[PDB]
């Protein structure tokens, strides 16, 4: 009884949560980008202080 | 022009409506679902039944 | 007895997206000043054109 309302009480939330998966895929792509540029512009700049 | 602005609003529209109704009704759901069963036996159609 | 099975049922739902209203705030914070900044720097290219 106790096991199968938790479930119940999760699968609500199982639903609700995994709905959110694309907008985590172009989330997580965008941020990529951030960590490309800054890395590229760290280069950048340890170059020319070189 | 991804605009999501409009989605992520809606969102906090659904969140805080529902935490303003969790903290009206917080205690009263709480309360209820213990036996909620009760709602399908009124003592009249209890008999009937 | 039916409006109080889907007022429990529905009530899960509320609770598990109610934390997101910050984890929301934050998110919609952000992303209209990236917007903002989108808004921003086009009318800098624009002005770049002209």
């Amino acid at each position: 009884w106790q096991s199968a309302r938790e479930l119940l009480r999760d699968w609500p939330s199982q639903r609700h949560l995994a709905d959110r998966v694309q907008p985590l895929r172009m989330r997580l792509s965008e941020l990529e980008q951030r960590l490309n540029n800054q890395q590229n512009a760290e280069r950048l700049l340890s170059e020319f202080c070189k | 022009l991804i605009d999501r602005v409009e989605e992520v609003r809606e969102e906090m529209d659904e969140a805080q409506e529902a935490a303003r109704f969790l903290q009206q009704h917080g205690s009263a759901l709480t309360k209820l679902e213990p036996m909620v069963a009760v709602l399908q036996s009124d003592p009249q159609q209890h008999e009937q039944l």
